[PDB]
């Protein structure tokens, strides 16, 4: 998750089970680039496109 | 013959100290980053 934006290609695609239960891992790199705390955010929201 | 004898006060010496003591505690980490304010995405432009 770079806050700076990131060869461009084309994105690869999450594959999930269907079913089962995966955890998410979204990592924090800082606006130059480098990894940051999990600061200052005091709400994180997934809004998965017109699904919930 | 007298025998008669005398009395004095009570003196007493004692040598007194109290003490204590002393330990400093310090909690520290690597720096990741910091609470900033408007913790913002950004684009950057020279």
């Amino acid at each position: 998750a770079p806050m700076n934006g990131k060869s461009n290609n084309c994105n690869e695609i999450v594959k999930i089970p269907f079913d089962s239960s995966c955890l998410l891992g979204v990592k924090l790199y800082n606006c130059e680039n480098k990894r940051v705390n999990v600061n200052s955010v005091e709400a994180a929201f997934i809004t998965i496109d017109t699904a919930f | 013959t007298r025998v008669h004898s005398y009395r004095g006060v009570l003196i007493i010496t004692d040598e007194l100290t109290v003490e204590a003591g002393s330990r400093v505690s310090l909690s520290g980490y690597v720096s990741d980053g910091g609470t900033s304010d408007v913790f913002t995405i950004c684009r950057l432009l020279d």
